[PDB]
């Protein structure tokens, strides 16, 4: 029963991408959503069996996947509470994205290949989450990396999309290299790759740094966030999957599965990434970019909370699962707005008659991001902010990030709906089928269920804080939202420009790192092999 | 736009070969290659 | 073993008696018969015989032949990859040269005598000079490079073999001999240094590969580079272990430098064949270092990675040859829109390039993991150095794929039925090894 | 219309090419781009590397000020008004083993010095 | 620390293991966390309304423990002379 | 005029002032709250007679 | 330009194809063409669904044989209906069910 | 100012400065409502100095306005999607005809396909 979900996704991938000539566009519009629905039924069974009823299961497919001398690893799947929760969230979001793609990608030539890549992408994410050993996780990590390369660069005749895919691939190579080094350290000194025997009470700092460096790649933290903003070249369904669940979450999942992180580093890196991402999102004028910077900020919050307390891992995973739903909703709604208006710029959006479902889903997702009380996003974010009070540095930065988050989120909501119409007087239209309505029904259902069921066991446990300190996140969010509605100026033009250039990390890489890389290549080749050592 | 006859479950509008596999042209009378 | 050797001797023999019009058919059938004989040799090789599975002697120390773990894998790889080379080559002259080269190489792998090893491997010296220097599509410079580099390295190896034969009285591997001499170790080592391209003795390889025919390039990358690992495991580590341990800091410096400089040089390449050639040079460094550690994990990892390369590099060279036949260009700048224009060629190209980058479902991943584990067994820094610099391979491969993937093109340049037939065995073998049937 | 939109084709090369022309990516559509944007040519927003560095110089102190206080100026005794969570002896001893744990900062404990030395552990494996 | 002695531990090792209580949660309030955990998992979606008595009791015990921790801190600080 | 048609209150001076005051108070309070909150938490125990008889009088 | 003779064998433009969009119809891709919609798609999809259900049956058999639960579930689990290796549930207190 | 702008005559330079300033007003605005007052302000700014005849003062004004328009260049220009610099530019470019397709490729001299070694 547990294997079935992975089978359904890989089957949908093979069918759509190898037998699409027979199935057709309509055949992929059937087999994709059907397989994802079946996988949702299996994931729901897994979630009930493991999470609610505390029944972890291990399925060993085969032994001796790698058998060289002492080194021995097997392909085995352990469904633990973290795996069940992530499997459920991933499959729910993927099923929604598959339903969404039926209408969105009708205007794209390869809808069969797109559906195939989406299902293979979901399968590799489930392999990463459910792996019982570090090698299976690496298999999933690389599979999602390759699927992202094949999906971001889907538009090959655009130089920006191919460059965005190359950027993703290179950054992910650097990260998985650090991970491979850490896995080698852990195998050598613990004797196994299985997480049960992997447990080490005291680990040398080197392994901790290598683990963190590996994780900061997929979960785009500071210095490694360049690829996320660029990943906007790909079609909207890809962005929803990568940002909401498949890619950003993997780093957090790795850090939570093996608690080798160092408190000092994770807190500072997280709080910095939260603030920087919020500031970058303030300057952004593309709808899809703002939601990416919001993803960066939220990832910063999840990374930061690990430092605060022992329950930080539970709080981080709880935020991760709460975030995937609303963030997916934000991307799908942004895509539909872009499709309906033929515009990507916030300036040209405005009030216009539309579907009630889409406008409500956008409002509720934005409210969850903002932190509106009595919402799934609110509980998962307050759990972090309240517990971070002990670390004075992390708390102050995270509150400032909450303010900036509220400001941009409110500005975006005002610009997309409240603001008067800003596009031209030309005939534009995108009619929504019942499949899109089902997709939004699924996202809203996830959002509602999250409030009733919660995200962590310790979510509502009392944090012994004065009332003024416990309710401050709300006041900061409200103040930011009010300032964002008024569309006031917060920073001087020098800083607004700085934030628009994203801190100039990419300008540094191009002017110095890329030039050094190609000078090393020039010395290695032109000066030496084909110069000094080449005959006349 | 929409579906060809307004129904999703209708026969495909394309009759013929989507492409030539390996670049080979089908024999007119159905003679095997 | 006897069946394999007999089939090997029959394949060059068959050409003398064929009709000159049936040459290609006979050569293909002989290649398949040699593959089947290799499978029989594998069947008749019992794991119970831990040291050497089978040893045969035909009256002298020179005619002593035997199969071990390294020898068995390399011989099976040569027999698997030869049919592809055969079908890709046309003409009696070309067939004769290729069949003689293959017979010499396949006899070298199973040889257990250093002098016989030298006699068989270096017999195919003029044939490569003539093949790489062919009238219209060949370069005399590349032929001279490969020939001179081979002659100098093999002559040094020969001098070391003569000293070992004088001092011990025999040069057969089956007789346990140990030597602490550094001159003799260097003599044996220099051959390995040149044959498996290691900086700064790697210049001969790219020239030869670019100006060789596709059958020649496939054979060269697929198995000719591997002949170094057979010499290391069979003729160097047993006798000159002390010198490898004495020089380990230098060996590591030269191997890592080769990996780095080759990776950086691959970045400045505009020709697809040169890109594949420099990728091979970079990949050889890990195999050489892993074997030099003289550990179980290293010898197994090196042989496994060699098989993975011997399955991934012929695929890329085959696809490059097919593309060149379709377009008469190897410049990445002229080739654009290949995704839209050749969806079937593109799929296989992307798959093989993913294999070259050591992704998990490919044999390269397992092999790399084992080799890195062996390096980590030696020192953690040794492993880290290799793991970090692997990104350079990604940068060049990504740039190439991106340039080829999109653009505007007015030519439909896709593979024919013959081209798919030629890569299907390589694809299936890659998949099978990737899933763990190494 | 997503598919079939008009595009401008890049003009064919008509002059001797520079040696380092591989730095330019041209697929045949008119707007070709550098291999890495910002390496050369027009810079986004007309902002040089010097401008970005001056910005980071202005920003860095303000961002680092919260972190430097608690981490360096503050001490375990004064960081928080309470002690770390109190556990039974059997639970506490096991929890103290974890280097990345939160019970190692309990000054009240008579094993504080050992726990503090455990927290500041080895940089690299000794063997 | 000595002035404010630890409370008696109602939960035994066997009970904490049987309820699958992690080590971090074994902090003198484990019996109440066992009650809350059993009720929350028993009512998967309705726990927020139904399981409120157990949460209240846990929060109260946690409050008392927090007050003890602050008292211990103040006593240590006075012993060192800082305040 | 920011949102004349839909939400004209934003342009009103009172709204701008109230929003700015909320921003100021919340942001400055976030920094200052650490000292203030830590004081209310130390004081809660120190002035409780059962926990500390000496301070109470 | 007079369409080549083979053009009769090739398929027409599908309903979903935008009228302005021009693509070469001779190119073959395994994933399908530019807009597909082949005749006989309904049968192909039914065959696909049957192969999916058969493979699901095989996967279910394999998983059930290899699913090892070594710790008793806290309460009743759905796996009991189909798999007989589930340990008898024990609750939080410890009572067997 | 770039070389192409500098070569332009005075009249074309001022027209270009007005055009660019209006586009930058659009880029820095949050809605169409902001554009109208800002565009009227820009118009008044140009109208105020239009009757100046002193060449030196005119040069100073032009140079300063060019420096202002260089500094205030937006990181994200507001460009229509279908135009160069737009998201949908090049997504599925229209294929040109006259494509060279080789029919039955493997059946052209099937037995003798391969590479030959020519010798002297
Ligand atoms: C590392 C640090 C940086 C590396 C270099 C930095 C500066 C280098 C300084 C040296 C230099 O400038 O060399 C240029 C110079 C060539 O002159 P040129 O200006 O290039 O043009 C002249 C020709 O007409 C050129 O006409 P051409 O274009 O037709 O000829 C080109 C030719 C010209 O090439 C050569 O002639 C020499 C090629 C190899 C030189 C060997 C070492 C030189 C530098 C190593 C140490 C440098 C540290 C300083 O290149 C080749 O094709 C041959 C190379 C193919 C074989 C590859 C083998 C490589 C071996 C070592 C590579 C060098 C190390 C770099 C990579 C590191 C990897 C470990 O090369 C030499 O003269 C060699 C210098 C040392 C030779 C070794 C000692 C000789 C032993 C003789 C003993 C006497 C015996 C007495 C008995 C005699 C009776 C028989
Ligand atoms: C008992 C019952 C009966 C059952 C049968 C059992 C009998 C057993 C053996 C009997 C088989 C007949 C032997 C064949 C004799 C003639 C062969 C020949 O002429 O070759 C080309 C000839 C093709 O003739 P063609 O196409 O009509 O045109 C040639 C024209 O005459 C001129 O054309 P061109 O001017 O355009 O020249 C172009 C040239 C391009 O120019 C070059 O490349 C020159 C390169 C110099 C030599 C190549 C150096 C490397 C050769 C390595 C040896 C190959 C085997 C590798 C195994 C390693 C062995 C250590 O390319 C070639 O000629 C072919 C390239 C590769 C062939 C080279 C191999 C021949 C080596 C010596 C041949 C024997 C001649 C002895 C003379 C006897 C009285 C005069 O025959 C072949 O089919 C290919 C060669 C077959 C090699 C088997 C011969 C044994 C040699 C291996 C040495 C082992 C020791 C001997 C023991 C053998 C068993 C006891
Ligand atoms: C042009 C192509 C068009 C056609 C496409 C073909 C579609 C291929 C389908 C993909 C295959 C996926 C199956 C992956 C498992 C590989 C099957 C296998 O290796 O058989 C195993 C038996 O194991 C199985 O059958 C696995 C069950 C397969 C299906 C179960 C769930 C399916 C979901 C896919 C997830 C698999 C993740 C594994 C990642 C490593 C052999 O058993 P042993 O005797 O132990 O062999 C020794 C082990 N070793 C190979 C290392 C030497
Ligand atoms: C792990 C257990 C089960 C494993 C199943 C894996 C999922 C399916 C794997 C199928 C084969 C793996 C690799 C297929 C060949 C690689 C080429 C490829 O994937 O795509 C080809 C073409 O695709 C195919 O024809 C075959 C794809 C069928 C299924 C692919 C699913 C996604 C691949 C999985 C990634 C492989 C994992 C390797 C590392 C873990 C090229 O696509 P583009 O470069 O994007 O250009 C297409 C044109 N356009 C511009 C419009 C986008
Ligand atoms: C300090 C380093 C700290 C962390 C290091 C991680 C990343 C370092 C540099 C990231 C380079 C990866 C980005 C990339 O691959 O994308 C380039 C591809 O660039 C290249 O391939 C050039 C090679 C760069 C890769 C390596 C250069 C830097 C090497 C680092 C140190 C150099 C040597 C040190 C040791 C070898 C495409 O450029 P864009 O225009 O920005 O594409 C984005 C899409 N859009 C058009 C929409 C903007
Ligand atoms: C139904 C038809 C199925 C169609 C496709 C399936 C094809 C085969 C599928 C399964 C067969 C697997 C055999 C492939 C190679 C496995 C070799 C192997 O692992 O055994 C080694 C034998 O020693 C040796 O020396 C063996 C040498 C020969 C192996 C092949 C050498 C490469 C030839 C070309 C590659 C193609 C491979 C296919 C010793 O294994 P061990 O001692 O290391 O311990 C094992 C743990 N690692
Ligand atoms: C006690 C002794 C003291 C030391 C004294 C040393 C004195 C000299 C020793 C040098 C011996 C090395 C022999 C190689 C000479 C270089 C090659 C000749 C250069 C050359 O022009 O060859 C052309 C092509 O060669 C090529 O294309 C080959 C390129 C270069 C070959 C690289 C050499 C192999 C690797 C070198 C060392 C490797 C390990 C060393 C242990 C063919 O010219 P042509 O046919 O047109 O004739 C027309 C006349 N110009
Ligand atoms: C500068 C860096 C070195 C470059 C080599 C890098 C990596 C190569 C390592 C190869 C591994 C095995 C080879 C064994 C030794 C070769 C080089 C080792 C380094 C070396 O030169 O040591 C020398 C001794 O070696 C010797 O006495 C023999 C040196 C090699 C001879 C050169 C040509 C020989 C060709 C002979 C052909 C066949 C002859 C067979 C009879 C002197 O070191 P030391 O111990 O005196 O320390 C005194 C310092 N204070
Ligand atoms: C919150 C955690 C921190 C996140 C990021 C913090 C980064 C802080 C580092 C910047 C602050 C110190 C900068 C050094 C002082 C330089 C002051 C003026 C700079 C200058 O004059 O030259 C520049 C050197 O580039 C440079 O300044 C490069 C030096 C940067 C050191 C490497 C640190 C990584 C930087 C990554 C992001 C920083 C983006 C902007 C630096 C531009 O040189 P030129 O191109 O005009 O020369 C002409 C080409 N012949």
């Amino acid at each position: 029963m547990f294997l079935l979900a992975v089978y359904f996704l890989f089957f949908s991938a093979i069918a759509n991408g190898f037998f699409g000539r027979y199935l057709g566009v309509r055949g992929s519009q059937l087999l994709g959503p059907s397989a994802l629905f079946l996988a949702l039924l299996c994931s729901g069974t897994i979630f009930y069996e493991v999470c609610i009823q505390g029944c972890s299961t291990n399925i060993k497919l085969f032994e001796n996947f790698v058998y060289s001398n002492e080194l021995n690893v097997s392909a085995s799947f352990l469904y633990d509470p973290l795996a069940a929760t992530m499997t459920l969230t991933v499959v729910w979001i993927s099923c929604a994205v598959h339903a969404y793609q039926n209408l969105y990608m009708r205007g794209d030539g390869s809808q069969t290949l797109f559906t195939s890549y989406l299902s293979a992408f979901t399968g590799f994410m489930l392999i990463l989450v459910a792996g019982q050993n570090l090698v299976m996780l690496f298999i999933g990590w690389e599979g999602i990396g390759v699927c992202s390369y094949l999906l971001i660069g889907y538009y090959g005749s655009r130089v920006s999309a191919v460059k965005s895919a190359n950027k993703s691939l290179i950054v992910n190579k650097i990260s998985d290299g650090f991970l491979l080094g850490s896995m080698l350290y852990l195998w050598f000194y613990t004797g196994s790759f299985s997480y049960c025997s992997l447990a080490t009470f005291q680990i040398p700092d080197v392994v901790s740094i290598l683990v963190l460096l590996g994780a900061i790649g997929k979960s785009s933290q500071l210095f490694f966030h360049v690829w996320l903003a660029d990943a906007m070249e790909g079609p909207t369904p890809v962005s929803a999957l990568i940002h909401a669940a498949t890619l950003v979450t993997a780093g957090i999942y790795v850090l939570c599965k093996l608690n080798l992180h160092s408190q000092s580093a994770v807190g500072i890196l997280g709080a910095a990434t939260a603030l920087m991402g919020g500031l970058f999102g303030l300057a952004a004028n593309d709808l899809k970019r703002v939601i990416a910077f919001s993803t960066c900020s939220q990832l910063g919050y999840m990374m930061a909370v690990l430092s605060t307390c022992d329950d930080g891992a539970d709080f981080a995973m709880g935020h991760l699962v709460s975030h995937a739903g609303f963030k997916a909703t934000l991307f799908l709604s942004a895509g539909l707005s872009i499709a309906k208006e033929n515009n990507n710029f916030l300036n040209r959006y405005g009030s216009r008659q539309g579907s009630p479902t889409l406008s409500f889903a956008t409002t509720i997702a934005s409210l969850n991001l903002l932190g509106f009380p009595e919402l799934g996003g609110f509980y998962s974010k307050e759990s972090i902010l309240n517990n971070a009070y002990i670390n004075q540095g992390v708390s102050i930065i995270l509150t400032l990030a909450t303010f900036l988050t509220a400001f941009y989120t409110s500005k975006v909501l005002a610009q997309l709906y409240l603001f008067p119409y800003g596009n031209g007087r030309q005939q534009k239209s995108f009619d929504i089928d019942a499949t899109t309505l089902i997709c939004f029904g699924l996202l809203l259902s996830e959002m509602l269920l999250r409030i009733f069921t919660g995200s962590s066991l310790s979510q509502n446990m009392t944090t012994n804080l004065p009332a003024h300190i416990k309710n401050l996140p709300f006041w900061v969010a409200l103040s930011g939202a009010l300032s964002g509605l008024a569309t006031t100026n917060l920073f001087s033009s020098n800083f607004m420009r700085f934030f628009g250039n994203r801190g100039g990390f990419d300008v540094f890489y191009a002017r110095k790192c890329s030039n050094v890389f190609y000078h090393n290549a020039y010395v290695s080749y032109t000066l030496l092999d084909r110069g000094f050592l080449k005959l006349y | 736009s929409g579906h060809p006859n307004g129904s999703f479950w209708s026969e495909g509008t394309q009759v013929g070969l989507n492409g030539f596999k390996y670049g080979e042209i089908p024999l007119p009378n159905g003679q095997p290659r | 073993m006897s069946l394999y050797l007999f089939m090997l001797f029959l394949q060059p023999l068959s050409l003398s008696f064929v009709s000159r019009s049936f040459s290609k058919i006979s050569s293909l059938m002989m290649s398949f018969a040699t593959l089947w004989s290799a499978v029989y040799m594998w069947f008749t090789s019992n794991g119970a015989n831990q040291t050497f599975y089978q040893v045969v002697s035909w009256g002298s120390d020179w005619s002593t032949f035997g199969v071990c773990y390294t020898s068995l894998y390399i011989s099976l790889l040569c027999a698997f990859i030869f049919p592809i080379c055969v079908i890709l080559v046309q003409g009696y002259r070309a067939l004769s040269i290729l069949i003689c080269i293959q017979t010499a190489v396949s006899l070298s792998i199973v040889s257990l005598h250093m002098l016989a090893f030298y006699a068989l491997f270096e017999s195919s010296l003029l044939l490569f000079f003539i093949l790489i220097g062919r009238r219209k599509y060949g370069s005399l410079s590349a032929a001279y490079n490969i020939s001179i580099y081979t002659f100098i390295s093999a002559l040094g190896f020969l001098i070391s073999a003569f000293w070992l034969n004088w001092s011990f009285g025999s040069v057969c591997a089956l007789l346990p001999n140990e030597e602490a001499n550094s001159f003799v170790a260097f003599g044996i080592f220099i051959l390995l240094w040149v044959k498996a391209p290691l900086v700064p003795f790697h210049l001969w390889l790219p020239e030869a590969h670019v100006y060789a025919p596709t059958a020649g390039s496939v054979l060269l990358a697929g198995v000719l580079l591997k002949i170094s690992i057979v010499g290391l495991h069979v003729f160097f580590l047993p006798i000159c272990a002390s010198s490898i341990v004495k020089a380990f800091p230098l060996i590591l410096s030269i191997c890592l430098g080769s990996f780095i400089f080759s990776s950086f040089s691959t970045l400045k390449q505009i020709d697809l064949k040169k890109i594949v050639a420099y990728s091979s040079i970079s990949h050889m460094a890990i195999v050489f270092l892993s074997s030099a550690t003289n550990s179980g994990l290293g010898i197994q990892g090196a042989v496994l990675y060699c098989i993975a390369h011997g399955l991934i590099s012929p695929g890329l060279f085959l696809l490059v040859g097919i593309l060149y036949k379709n377009t008469n260009t190897k410049l990445v700048f002229y080739l654009r829109g290949l995704s839209q224009q050749a969806p079937v060629w593109w799929s296989v190209w992307v798959f093989f390039m993913l294999g070259n980058l050591a992704f998990p479902l490919f044999p390269n991943f397992i092999a790399e993991v084992v080799c890195l584990s062996a390096l980590f067994k030696n020192h953690e820094l040794y492993a880290y150095a290799f793991i970090f610099f692997s990104f350079v391979g990604t940068v060049y491969s990504s740039t190439v794929l991106g340039r080829l993937k999109g653009g505007v093109s007015s030519q439909c340049v896709d593979a024919s039925r013959l081209d798919v037939i030629s890569w299907n065995p390589l694809v299936l073998a890659t998949v099978v090894t990737g899933i763990g049937y190494m | 219309a997503g598919a079939g939109g008009p595009v401008k084709l890049s003009p064919p090369v008509d002059k001797p090419l520079p040696y380092n022309y591989d730095f330019w990516m041209d697929n045949g559509i008119y707007p070709g781009q550098p291999i890495y944007d910002g390496m050369f040519g027009s810079m986004v927003g007309n902002m040089s590397l010097e401008y970005m560095a001056k910005g980071w110089l202005v920003l860095l102190p303000i961002l680092s000020a919260p972190f430097v206080y608690e981490h360096c100026i503050a001490d375990d005794v004064t960081r928080n008004p309470f002690v770390p969570r109190q556990y039974p002896s059997e639970v506490r001893e096991f929890l103290a083993l974890f280097k990345n744990g939160f019970v190692l900062n309990d000054y009240s404990q008579p094993d504080y010095e050992e726990m503090k030395r455990r927290q500041s552990g080895l940089l690299t494996p000794i063997y | 620390a000595d002035r404010f002695p630890p409370p008696k531990m109602v939960a035994t090792q066997e009970e904490m293991d049987n309820a699958d209580i992690p080590y971090k949660y074994r902090d003198y309030c484990a019996h109440l966390i066992i009650d809350f955990k059993e009720c929350r998992y028993g009512h998967p979606l309705t726990w927020r309304i139904n399981c409120a008595h157990e949460l209240h009791h846990y929060n109260k015990c946690s409050y008392i423990e927090f007050k003890r921790r602050v008292a211990i801190a103040i006593e240590e600080k006075k012993r060192r002379g800082l305040m | 005029t920011v949102m004349a048609t839909s939400l004209p209150i934003v342009n009103h001076p009172a709204f701008l002032f109230v929003a700015g005051a909320l921003t100021g108070f919340s942001l400055t309070y976030a920094i200052t709250s650490h000292y203030v909150g830590r004081k209310e938490i130390e004081n809660l125990v120190k002035f409780d007679p059962r926990y500390f008889p000496e301070y109470t009088k | 330009v007079p369409e080549p003779p083979y053009a009769k064998y090739l398929a027409n433009k599908s309903h979903y194809c935008p009228p302005d969009f021009h693509y070469s119809r001779e190119i073959y891709a395994p994933y399908g063409g530019y807009f597909n919609d082949p005749k006989g798609w309904r049968t192909n999809t039914a065959i696909a669904t049957l192969v999916m259900l058969a493979g699901a049956y095989a996967v279910f058999c394999f998983g059930n044989a290899r699913e090892e639960r070594l710790r008793a579930p806290k309460g009743w689990i759905p796996s009991q209906l189909w798999n007989d290796n589930v340990p008898t549930p024990v609750d939080y207190r410890g009572k067997v069910l | 100012a770039s070389e192409a702008v500098l070569r332009l005559p005075h009249k074309l330079r001022v027209m270009r400065m007005y055009r660019t300033g209006l586009k930058e007003i659009v880029n820095w605005s949050y809605g169409r409502h902001e554009f109208y007052p800002r565009a009227n302000a820009l118009r008044m700014e140009f109208e105020a100095n239009k009757e100046l005849s002193d060449r030196e003062q005119i040069r100073k004004l032009v140079l300063h306005g060019e420096d202002l328009l260089a500094r205030f260049r937006h990181w994200e220009p507001t460009i229509r999607s279908e135009f160069v610099g737009g998201t949908v530019y090049g997504v599925w470019p229209q294929h040109c005809k006259d494509v060279k397709f080789v029919p039955n490729p493997a059946y052209i001299d099937e037995f003798k396909q391969g590479d030959t070694v020519l010798l002297y």
